[PDB]
């Protein structure tokens, strides 16, 4: 209820959570997926024994297909 | 064998790092590039000229000496009859 009423202003029933479930489709996994993933900069961060972690440009051209 | 999992042994080290595509790719050439430019001259110039100025010297030298080598030298003639 309280972060409810701070971030939407409005508490939201299960029953519109539900309603706005039913109509997600593969399509729309796709599209939106897409629309925040596909070929971004990422912010990465590392602590440990990293000498592994690839280097980042080779984790930039990881964002994006040849492929497709 | 050599491999980026296990090179060397490292504690305590950080870095950071932009992305290629935040940043410019010739961000300061005339402010900074050129005076490091004539520093990186200047480091270096005695180390290195003074010896190619040398072999200029020699060859100008050699040169002049085998050309005057090929001219006619009067007292051939003149000396004795
Ligand atoms: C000579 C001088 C030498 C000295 C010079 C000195 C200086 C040198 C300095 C530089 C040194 C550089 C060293 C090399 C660095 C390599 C880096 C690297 O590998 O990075 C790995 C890089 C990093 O990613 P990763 O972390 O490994 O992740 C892997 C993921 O799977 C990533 O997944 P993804 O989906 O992002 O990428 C995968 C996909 C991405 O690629 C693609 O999907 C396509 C890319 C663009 C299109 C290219 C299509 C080429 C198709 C073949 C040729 C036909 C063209 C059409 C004409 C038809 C004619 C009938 O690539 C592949 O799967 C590889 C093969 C792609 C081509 C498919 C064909 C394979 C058969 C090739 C032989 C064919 C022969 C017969 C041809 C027909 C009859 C003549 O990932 C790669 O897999 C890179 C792929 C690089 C492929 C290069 C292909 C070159 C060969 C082309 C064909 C040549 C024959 C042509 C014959 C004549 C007909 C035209």
């Amino acid at each position: 209820i309280g972060r409810s009423l701070l971030t939407y202003g409005r508490r939201i029933p299960l029953a519109e959570w539900e309603s706005r479930i039913a109509e997600v489709d593969a399509s729309v996994v796709r599209e939106i997926c897409s629309k925040y993933i596909y070929d971004q900069c990422p912010a990465v961060a590392g602590y440990g024994p990293i000498e592994q972690l690839p280097d980042y440009n080779r984790i930039r051209s990881g964002m994006f297909w040849l492929r497709f | 064998g050599r491999e980026f999992g296990n090179l060397t042994r490292i504690r305590h080290v950080i870095s950071y790092s932009l992305s290629p595509l935040e940043q410019r790719a010739l961000p300061h050439v005339l402010s900074k590039g050129v005076p490091n430019m004539l520093r990186r001259v200047r480091e270096s110039f005695f180390r290195v000229v003074p010896q190619f100025v040398v072999f200029y010297l020699l060859y100008t030298w050699g040169t002049e000496e085998f050309e005057k080598s090929k001219r006619k030298n009067p007292a051939a003639y003149e000396n004795d009859k």
